[PDB]
């Protein structure tokens, strides 16, 4: 069973990754519960991408 | 007290810089900066401009924070209001020291009053012109 040796790539270039770090965190949540988490739990509250 | 008078406490005054004993010059700015922050911090407590009073004004006007309760209005205001008065009074006092040391027009002091009030009526002027 031979390994494939394509005479041409089926795609000219690899698809660019679109879930990069800037796309992962959208914006920080700034609410009373979020402020409680920040000042008491040492926890930051963020809204992030669903696929992350 | 600039001549023939008790010179225990006095603002420095000279072209360029005057320095014979810093125990007099540096003390003047320390008492000036501390008093200004002390005066500014106490004014909001009596003028109805503290964090507690501002929230009552906003509650009366039916204004709220985006994701906070009414009781959390005070806490967010307390994040900035008490320290702005202490640091703002310190800064405006420091501007007077910078104004006095540089020997500007008006002997430094007093121009801070002038620049603010002329700015105070500027906000009226801009809003009355669409």
């Amino acid at each position: 069973r031979l390994r494939r040796q394509p005479k041409y790539p089926r795609k000219s270039a690899p698809r660019r990754n679109k879930l990069d770090h800037y796309a992962i965190i959208k914006f920080p949540l700034t609410t009373e519960s979020a402020m409680k988490k920040i000042e008491d739990n040492n926890t930051l509250v963020f809204i992030v991408d669903v696929k992350a | 007290p600039v001549g023939g008078l008790c010179h225990y406490l006095s603002p420095p005054e000279s072209f360029g810089s005057v320095l014979e004993d810093p125990v007099h010059a540096v003390v003047y700015i320390v008492f000036m900066l501390g008093s200004c922050a002390f005066f500014s911090k106490t004014w909001i407590e009596v003028s109805g401009s503290s964090a507690k009073d501002v929230a009552k004004q906003l509650k009366e006007q039916q204004m709220v924070m985006r994701g906070h309760r009414e009781t959390s209005m005070v806490h967010e205001l307390n994040r900035y209001i008490p320290t702005a008065a202490a640091f703002g009074g310190l800064c405006i006092g420091a501007l007077s020291v910078l104004a006095d040391f540089l020997g500007a027009i008006g002997s430094g002091t007093g121009i801070l009053l002038a620049v603010t009030i002329i700015y105070q009526y500027f906000e009226i002027f801009v809003k009355e012109q669409s």
